[PDB]
């Protein structure tokens, strides 16, 4: 009970590393964050939507 | 001949040059031109790279090249035959073979001008013995012993070039050559490790010979990727890293 909103505060901080940290792209060329420019240009357009890959999230933090 | 040392027989020559690269169609000679390219580009020496398919090709290029340079590279091509006469050149000219075939051709091992391997000698290699294959009534009664000397050239050929097979692949050659420099690079190993695995790939080689070989590579291996010993926490994710694995023998099977 008391374990469970302890994990989730651990959890709900691992979720939110990986969108505010994931990248693509090389090092030859230059890179791109993929999801806090999506995050920022679908909420200025009112959109309010993102659409996370499953293979980005588990390459990430398995 | 037999290039002794890269750096100051070949390298040091075509260092100031415009030099010409002709290149084979397999992935151990891609990735044997991928290393000189990065070890040209790095010392503004203006190259040419023309890819070429077979003999009737490597002729037709060789046909409208020939004047405007009078340096060459060939790349696994060009050292089982005889060069001197398929193509014909001047005498100014110079050539570099740095091929896998074997055996070497007789003539281009006793013919120290114009073409120079960068083959390095301590492959297998057994090449024969210079005057055994290369030349009144006492007349005949020697040159009888110069018909036995044919005779015996005749048989020794047949022992010599009746099979074939490969050395050490161009991409370790060339990356021998660039850690002489000192200017080798992981980028630079990998694609050594690249034309090694290929021929193993397609069964070109022995086993014994691959796992010799990969024992080589490993001190390479370890020598740069080991020097991250415990700031492979702070080291940045997105820079290369290779790696040595004893895996599985399924192919793709990762995909």
């Amino acid at each position: 009970a008391d374990e469970g909103q302890a994990r989730k505060s651990q959890l709900q901080r691992r979720f939110k590393e990986f969108l505010r940290q994931y990248r693509v792209g090389t090092d030859r060329t230059g890179f791109t964050f993929k999801y806090r420019d999506e995050l920022k240009r679908h909420y200025n357009l009112g959109e309010y939507w993102i659409e996370v890959e499953m293979e980005d999230l588990a390459s990430f933090d398995e | 001949m037999f290039v002794s040392d890269f750096r100051k027989e070949f390298y040091e020559v075509v260092q100031s040059q415009r030099v010409l690269l002709f290149v084979a169609s397999d992935v151990d000679a891609l990735c044997a031109c991928k290393i000189l390219q990065a070890l040209f580009q790095c010392d503004h020496v203006q190259y040419t790279l023309v890819p070429v398919s077979g003999w009737q090709e490597l002729e037709t290029a060789f046909l409208e090249h020939k004047e405007q340079f009078h340096y060459f590279i060939l790349i696994n091509c060009g050292a089982n035959v005889d060069l001197l006469d398929i193509l014909q050149p001047d005498e100014d000219t110079i050539f570099f073979v740095c091929d896998t075939h074997r055996p070497v051709n007789v003539v281009n091992v006793y013919n120290d001008t114009q073409i120079k391997l960068l083959i390095k000698q301590d492959d297998d290699l057994e090449v024969p013995a210079y005057e055994d294959i290369f030349r009144i009534v006492e007349q005949t009664m020697r040159r009888r012993q110069r018909r036995e000397w044919e005779a015996r050239r005749r048989d020794i050929l047949f022992d010599y070039e009746q099979y074939e097979y490969h050395g050490t692949s161009s991409a370790m050659v060339m990356f021998e050559l660039a850690w002489m420099l000192s200017k080798d690079l992981n980028d630079m190993l990998w694609w050594a490790i690249v034309g090694l695995t290929d021929q193993w790939v397609q069964d070109k080689i022995t086993q014994m010979k691959y796992v010799t070989d990969v024992g080589v590579l490993q001190r390479h291996v370890s020598r740069h990727n080991h020097r991250n010993e415990d700031e492979e926490n702070t080291l940045s994710v997105d820079c290369t890293r290779i790696s040595f694995e004893y895996d599985l023998r399924l192919v793709l099977y990762q995909h």
